[PDB]
């Protein structure tokens, strides 16, 4: 019932999903061998959402793994919970994109897209009734940022009515891992804005800041960052998979969070996060949860929200508690922070509750907010883009594979516009 | 003086490799909640080792049957203590104080002179070496990532193995310099998580288990691995324990509970079998046949080799007995509440009789019914359930009786009604009838959770004791006349005196207090340890003596008429909570919150 | 099964786009094979049964015998791809009298005969995909001059690729067929 | 397209370990495959 | 093949055999030794 398929493109997305599936299997009581060994009956009532049933009682995730090089799939196949992935869905190239969006989107991606399109189409007809699709990828890598959004355009062409998530890792200048980030970043986001029903921005420098500050652990790793991202992943669809007093699905979020068709860029967060030094000192209560999930340092994004006003926000609580107290901190935090909320949309806070908490924690919360502070990433990325582009540096490699300067010009103009109308409503008054 | 104990029902399968068959045999050692026990096998004798404060975490023994090492987990503020017991003397030969919270593993060399201890995840995974003759910390090693276990080599004790969470590490220790050298065994594109390890007698190869369920094979002379393990098939919850036959055959324990053997060939099972509970301990007997298995659910199994058929030797309680009961004027059988599943046991022979299982609920105050009717229990959700005696099917369920779980129950003799108590001071009366179950409670208010309700012989009068500090006596006919007895502490068991007017009551204070409905106190017994909370009491049909038990390990019975203790009870571990006396009164039974069950021979001269 | 249940205009028994398209269906295979593939002519997944000795390879309307699929509906309809091979399908029906009759349709039969229990009919299939409408009403009224109450069973034999089998209840047109019911042309 | 699919086929068949590797030429493969890009040296 | 110890192997033998029969019950003690 109302399932979603899960597909990865690019090594970043593959690594995210690799242990996203681990988290999902753990919370559903699924072993690395596909055999259910949970204890509660509710663990089995809604497993078709992510797992297909195979002969012998085993379950296989409905995930399609895709990349233009075989190394990352070769590694993830031997990774933990790698046996669940069915060998057929592995679609790999033979050359690699060279972090070049042209090789990732026109020459190699266009010819390679046919097999993955066939597989995703068959998988789509496989499920009973489809909710939509959700993506995990990075805009900073050539193969991902190009051919993933290519696939996005194709799939949105064929299924106009479904809802789509895109959890995207944006580049930042603090931790910069590649010299050509602005080019492929703007090229990917220009196409993504026109078709993305919802975009979830994730910042790795923000991840480092969180894992440094909130938990006080000395040496975090890509695994820990993936853990935070996976918790954010599971928090969204906990409510669709488990019962609750106020059930709200992906279409619920789409209705309640998007005022206008071009305003679909979101920043997310997860709570609670505690050190191993203070977990049993700290007493977890609803006010503590809410003050953490509205904290500026708990957000997965580097953009500071107090430089803008929230257009809207939504929160999903997990665990056993009544709803009226939740409502009262919502109203109190809306009252004392009325300066940071837009004044012509009262009651811009969505609340949802699920009665099954995550394993090991009796209460949890996931926050997703559409705010007027997102313009910072776009302006700084555009500034980097024009800094690279006014001297035509790194340009001949793109223009030698079907690119011209006109596409870059249109992408830059479109992004500047998107910034303009995204910040226009910040100054709007009733 | 001291009171005899005839039987003990206790075992803790939570700690890995807990069950150990002492080399030269005839001796079997296992940890109780906080004390170690050793048992002679040909004879029926046993001995207690009590030199600990908290729950034991690790048990290890040397080769050739020399001294034993035991380690426990403590609070963050203090430090865990490692206790070395000399065997054949049953004496604490050494005590060592280091590490922050808990110790993960202990290792003995082939020679008995050296020791290795491993701290918990807290203290930042500190590895320490010790000298047995004099407690000395020659040197140590801190490492960032967690290491689940460490083992010494069979020969060449200078080389040791550590199954770190990321992978395998080989450590070299030299006498010339206190330094320790670390080499990390490299795996090509492998991120398996590793818990258990074993070493072949030739010390060439080591077999290490995985959380996925495939056993890896690594030579020590190099960082190269050879084999992943059983191909095309896994064990579905990781690898619990490893054992090596003289053939090189590898006996493996799976997390789900599974015993299988792999030849030194293609990793294919020659024989496979299924065993209840998660596997926790495997001990090979001398000549390596018919070994012992210990589950995570406190079950002891006798598993044959090369033809894997599981045979259940004996079963023990899982954890945390909550209460005990006898049938009315019957002592052959007694029932125990558990964390999840009620059990019934025979007094003469303590083999299990029948279990009634509930998935995720705690029971409280299981109450028997005369005329052989159903057994009644209350659960966390607030529901009350009745089950038939021979077979565990329910007669009926009462739903939403109390908001936060029924705590105590009491039955009238003529059995048409039940009285029940909730946590939030609600005492209710229900009229049972074969057709239907109804309630006519007063919904009387009573602040704290009620721990005990008693009904007199004529069955009209019924007293209930709260946590708040009030023991209220109810007429049960008009549900009124609220005169309630006052003292300021957390109450516990209350009892009528059989065919008298006095109430023998207890509370959190270290005093057993004789009361009456007229605030008449015969004596204030004041049976106090340093921080004891006397909790369980029982009375003989003739008021000669009463049995009393605190939170402390000691349990004692006192003469009713005069305030002098006769005899005493020891050998318990943890907090003793319930003390009953059989209707025949030939024994006294006690249930310990750490999984132990004790039956005591009541002294002869109290008849 | 399908008794005391609503039906007004349509009722779909089998469709090849779903997690478990055939649950009520029971399959018996001796030398054949069953699986669903995306079709080249229609870009969609289509269930397929194939094999030799078309009689022995079939799928039955109930998972098990000894009970009925009670259906009041008059008009059957099927979407079949013409593969230029043998094909048979039959339907078992209840009349006014408590009698069970059956109509078989065969690709390889050339003569039609009426009999108290069986009424065989030849059929002709045009090239490519096609949907066929089975009246069954005039059919029973002509074969035995007795009206119909309920249609017990439906049976499909080997060598065919199937997309939808449903009850349409009356002659309809493509425009009034909802999008799922209509076959979108390649 | 024809080829490029074949070469991709070997890789996923190789990813299954099963204590074995499939280089595509293991057993009953012609007389013998040339020991280098050129034919072998006299002393191996 | 190596020659095993005739006395040692038979000693392990009847030791394990007797342990089999006498291992049926572990509850009864009849020798308390609470202190030691
Ligand atoms: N969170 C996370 N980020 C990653 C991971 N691997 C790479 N990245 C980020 O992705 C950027 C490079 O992406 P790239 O490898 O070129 O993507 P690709 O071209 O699709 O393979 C780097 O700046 C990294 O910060 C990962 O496992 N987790």
């Amino acid at each position: 019932m109302r399932e979603i398929v899960h597909i990865q493109g690019g090594q970043c997305g593959n690594q995210i999903g690799a242990k996203f599936w681990e988290v999902i299997s753990d919370e559903h009581g699924i072993d690395p061998t596909g055999t259910y060994h949970g204890d509660s009956d509710l663990q089995l009532e809604r497993i078709n959402v992510y797992y297909n049933e195979a002969t012998g009682g085993r379950y296989v995730p409905r995930a399609i793994l895709m990349d233009l090089e075989p190394g990352t799939m070769d590694s993830v196949r031997a990774g933990p919970f790698g046996q669940l992935f069915r060998p057929d869905n592995f679609v790999f190239g033979q050359t690699g994109a060279g972090n070049n969006w042209a090789k990732g989107h026109y020459t190699e991606g266009a010819e390679l897209i046919d097999s993955v399109l066939d597989v995703v189409r068959k998988e789509a007809e496989g499920c009973d009734c489809l909710q939509g699709f959700q993506i995990t990828h990075s805009l900073g890598g050539g193969t991902g940022s190009g051919m993933g959004t290519l696939l996005i355009s194709k799939v949105r062409e064929e299924y106009p009515d479904r809802i789509m998530e895109t959890f995207s890792v944006v580049p930042s200048p603090k931790v910069s891992d590649t010299v050509v980030e602005p080019y492929n970043a703007t090229l990917s986001v220009h196409q993504l804005v026109e078709n993305a029903d919802e975009c979830m921005v994730i910042d790795n420098e923000a991840l480092y800041d969180i894992c440094f500050r909130t938990l006080k652990l000395t040496t975090p790793t890509y695994g820990d960052l993936n853990h935070l991202v996976s918790a954010a992943m599971s928090g969204v669809t906990c409510c669709l998979r488990f019962p609750g007093q106020l059930n709200s699905d992906l279409r619920k979020l789409a209705v309640n969070l998007i005022p206008f068709p071009r305003l679909h860029f979101f920043m997310i967060g997860f709570a609670p996060l505690t050190s191993r030094g203070s977990q049993q000192y700290r007493a977890l209560t609803v006010p503590e949860l809410t003050q953490q999930m509205f904290d500026a340092k708990n957000m997965m994004c580097a953009a500071d929200p107090r430089h803008g006003r929230y257009l809207t926000a939504s929160a999903l609580f997990r665990g056993r508690m009544s709803t009226k107290e939740v409502d009262e901190q919502m109203l109190n935090v809306q009252n004392k922070n009325s300066s940071y909320f837009v004044e012509w949309i009262p009651n811009n806070i969505k609340s949802s509750i699920c009665d099954i908490p995550p394993k090991g924690l009796k209460m949890a919360v996931t926050f997703v907010g559409n705010s007027t502070a997102i313009q910072e990433m776009f302006k700084r990325v555009a500034e980097q883009f024009t800094a690279m582009f006014r001297r035509k540096a790194f340009l001949h490699w793109y223009t030698g594979e079907g690119m011209d300067e006109m596409e870059f010009t249109e992408a830059e103009s479109n992004m500047n516009d998107l910034v303009s109308e995204y910040q226009q409503y910040q100054d709007a008054t009733a | 003086k001291e009171l005899d104990i005839q039987a003990v029902i206790g075992f803790t399968g939570k700690v890995n490799e807990g069950l150990i068959l002492h080399p030269d045999n005839e001796h079997l050692i296992y940890p109780l909640g906080s004390t170690i026990v050793v048992r002679h096998i040909i004879s029926r004798s046993q001995t207690f080792l009590r030199g600990h404060d908290n729950q034991i975490s690790i048990i290890t023994v040397s080769k050739t049957g020399k001294y034993i090492a035991s380690g426990q987990k403590t609070y963050m503020g203090f430090q865990a203590d490692i206790i070395i017991w000399d065997f054949e003397t049953r004496s604490l030969m050494h005590r060592l104080k280091l590490h922050k919270v808990l110790i993960q593993s202990l290792s003995f060399c082939c020679n008995e002179q050296y020791l290795a201890s491993l701290g918990g995840q807290d203290d930042k995974n500190m590895m320490i070496v010790w000298d047995v003759e004099q407690g000395k910390a020659l040197y140590g090693a801190p490492n960032r990532d967690v290491v689940n276990q460490i083992k010494f080599f069979n020969n060449s004790d200078d080389k040791i193995i550590a199954v770190l969470n990321n992978g395998v590490q080989i450590l070299t220790i030299d006498k010339a310099n206190k330094k320790v050298k670390s080499l990390d065994v490299n795996f090509g594109n492998i991120k398996r998580q590793y818990t258990c390890v074993a070493i072949d007698p030739s010390d060439t190869y080591c077999y290490c288990g995985t959380k996925t369920g495939d056993v890896f094979e690594i030579n020590i002379e190099r960082a190269i691995f050879k084999r992943l393990g059983p191909v095309k098939k896994l064990f579905s919850l990781g690898i619990g324990t490893l054992g090596l036959l003289p053939n090189g055959d590898i006996i493996v324990g799976a997390g789900d509970g599974t015993v299988a053997k792999l030849s030194i060939q293609n990793m294919q099972v020659l024989s496979q079998s299924e065993v209840l509970g998660a596997v926790t301990s495997i001990s090979f007997t001398g000549d390596y046949t018919h070994f012992f298995c210990g589950t995570s659910q406190s079950n002891i199994y006798w598993i044959d080799t090369e033809k894997l058929n599981p045979e259940l030797r004996n079963t023990c309680h899982y954890e945390r007995i909550n209460d005990i009961a006898f049938p009315y004027n019957y002592s052959d059988v007694f029932a125990t509440c558990s964390t999840t599943d009620i059990r019934v046991w025979n007094a003469r022979n303590r083999q299990e009789l029948l279990r009634i299982q509930v998935p995720n609920l705690e029971c409280y105050c299981v109450t028997f019914m005369n005329d052989g009717k159903s057994i009644i229990s209350g659960w966390n959700d607030g529901k009350i359930r009745a089950f038939l005696p021979q077979s565990g099917k329910l007669l009926y369920v009462i739903s939403d009786a109390h908001i936060h779980g029924v705590t105590a129950l009491s039955t009238t003799s003529d059995c048409q009604r039940i009285v029940s108590g909730g946590s939030e001071g609600e005492v209710r009366v229900w009229v049972i009838n074969k057709q239907t179950q109804v309630m006519k409670a007063s919904m009387k208010e009573h602040r704290g959770r009620v721990w005990s309700i008693q009904v007199k012989k004529n069955n009209d009068q019924a007293v209930s004791a709260s946590a708040d500090g009030s023991c209220i006596i109810w007429d049960l006919k008009t549900f009124t006349r609220l005169m309630c007895l006052f003292e300021s502490t957390l109450f516990k068991q209350v009892l009528y005196h059989p065919e008298e007017s006095q109430l023998l009551t207890t509370g959190s204070d270290r005093k057993i207090t004789y009361w009456e409905i007229y605030d008449g106190q015969a004596i204030r017994m004041l049976d106090g340890s340093e921080e004891g909370e006397v909790n369980a009491l029982s009375i003989t049909k003739e008021g000669e003596h009463f049995v009393s038990g605190g939170e402390d390990k000691l349990v004692k019975l006192w003469g009713y008429d005069e305030g002098i203790k006769y005899y005493s009870g020891t050998g318990h571990s943890g907090a003793i909570t319930r003390l009953q006396i059989s209707p025949d009164q030939r024994t006294v039974v006690s249930v310990g919150a750490e999984g132990a069950i004790f039956i005591w021979k009541m002294p002869e001269e109290v008849v | 099964m399908f008794k005391n249940t609503f039906q007004s205009g349509f009722l779909s028994i089998l469709y090849s786009i779903g997690s478990k398209p055939l649950q009520i269906w029971d399959k018996s295979i001796r030398n054949g094979h069953i699986k669903r593939i995306t079709d080249q002519d229609i870009l969609s997944s289509v269930l397929e049964i194939m094999g030799t000795n078309v009689s022995t390879n079939y799928i039955t309307a109930p998972a098990d015998p000894k009970e009925t699929l009670g259906i009041k509906l008059p008009f059957l309809v099927m979407i079949i791809k013409n593969l230029k091979k043998y094909y048979t399908f039959e339907v078992q029906v209840l009349d006014d009298k408590n009698v069970r009759r059956r109509f078989r349709a065969s690709n390889y039969q050339s003569t039609t005969r009426v009999k108290p229990f069986i009424c065989t009919m030849p059929m002709r299939l045009d090239e490519g995909w096609n949907q066929i409408q089975f009246n069954l009403s005039d059919f029973t009224r002509r074969a035995y001059a007795t009206n119909y109450i309920e249609t017990l069973r439906v049976q499909i034999h080997a060598n065919c690729r199937i997309r939808r089998i449903y009850f349409s209840d009356r002659l309809y047109s493509e425009e009034e067929l909802p999008p799922e019911f209509k076959l979108f042309l390649p | 397209p024809q080829q490029g699919n074949t070469v991709g086929s070997i890789s996923k068949r190789e990813n299954v370990a099963s204590q074995l590797i499939v280089e595509d030429h293991l057993k009953n493969i012609l007389a013998k495959s040339t020991n280098s890009n050129y034919k072998p040296w006299k002393i191996p | 093949l190596k020659r095993p110890n005739s006395n040692q192997v038979r000693n392990y033998y009847e030791k394990t055999l007797a342990l089999k029969i006498m291992s049926l019950d572990l509850s009864t003690a009849e020798q308390t030794n609470y202190s030691r």
